[PDB]
């Protein structure tokens, strides 16, 4: 896997969520 | 529908 | 993207826009997945039945797009390809088995906020993630319902058991598929539809923070059906097809 894929300038990078990523962590029981 | 894109894509 | 709502801007960097050169139409979603290559579907590229066989130059690629029919002047990059590849034993006769295809760019595109690749999974990321109830997302500028959205949309959606997928559909389903969605008595709603095909399924692991792309919209008959379910390219399962063309054939 590529040494930054995955991780979105503009959120994780800046440590900013999204407004529903929440959602798919809380599915993750 | 779509706006041109520019013609040295195409 | 049924039922589903705006994305923010830089939401999902990695999203492809796979758009024909004449008519100038959406055609598929796709995905970055590394400075030159682009994941999607095989059947967005290859379908007899309905005589559809593009070339390489019957193509672009746009990424870092939001407004599905504005030219993002200084945002976006268009990119022709030099190669596609198709998955040697896409199952185009049957039930799209198989259902993956890359695209090598003729140059690399530069990363951006807007501009950005997503990871692919490892054998453990899948089983880990991979699991009935956990939930992924789904983005793309197909239709609205089975009209047309001003930009990039976003669902997320449960995966789903995969005796409840069979039991749902007359199709033959593989190992290489799992469907995603709603059931009826889980009231809220929501799947891909016409131009989504090709996107991906991504997850955010919770152990990394990092996005995977688990699967690729595949099919799914009609869009956002009571008792019907999305079906998805089991990305990891043809991982080591997607490893062999990048090797042999990546710079
Ligand atoms: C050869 O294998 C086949 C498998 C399924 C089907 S189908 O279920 O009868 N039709 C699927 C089709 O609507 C489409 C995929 C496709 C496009 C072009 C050629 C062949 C297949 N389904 C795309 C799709 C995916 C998802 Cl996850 C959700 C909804 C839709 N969808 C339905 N209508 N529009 N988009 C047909 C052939
Ligand atoms: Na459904």
């Amino acid at each position: 896997g590529e040494a930054d894929c995955g991780l979105r300038p503009l959120f994780e990078k800046k440590s900013l969520e999204d407004k529903t990523e929440r959602e798919l962590l809380e599915s993750y029981i | 529908d779509f706006e041109e894109i520019p013609e040295e894509y195409l | 993207i049924v039922e589903g709502s705006d994305a923010e801007i830089g939401m999902s960097p990695w999203q492809v826009m796979l758009f024909r050169k004449s008519p100038q139409e959406l055609l598929c979603g796709a995905s970055l997945i590394s400075d030159r290559w682009v994941l999607t579907a095989a059947h967005c590229l290859l379908y007899p039945p309905w005589d559809k066989n593009f070339t390489e130059n019957d193509l672009l690629v746009r990424i870092g797009k939001h407004s599905r029919t504005r030219y993002e002047r200084n945002i976006e990059k268009i990119s022709m390809l030099e190669k596609i590849y198709i998955h040697p034993r896409y199952n185009w006769r049957e039930n799209l088995d198989r259902d993956i295809a890359l695209m090598k760019l003729k140059k690399p595109v530069a990363f951006s906020d807007y501009i950005h690749p997503v990871c692919l999974p490892d054998r453990e990321t899948a089983a880990s993630l991979l699991q009935a109830g956990y939930k992924g997302r789904v983005t793309g500028w197909g239709n609205l319902k089975e009209g047309q959205p001003s930009v990039l949309q976003v669902v997320n959606l449960p995966i789903v058991e995969r005796p409840v997928c069979k039991d749902s559909t007359r199709i033959r389903i593989t190992d290489n598929m799992f469907c995603a969605g709603y059931k009826p008595d889980e009231g809220k709603r929501g799947d891909a539809c016409e131009g989504d095909s090709g996107g991906p399924f991504v997850m955010k692991s919770p152990f990394n923070n990092r996005w995977y792309q688990m699967g690729i919209v595949s099919w799914g008959e009609g869009c956002d059906r009571d008792g019907k379910y999305g079906f998805y390219t089991h990305v990891f399962r043809l991982k080591k097809w997607i490893q062999k063309v990048i090797d042999q054939f990546g710079e």
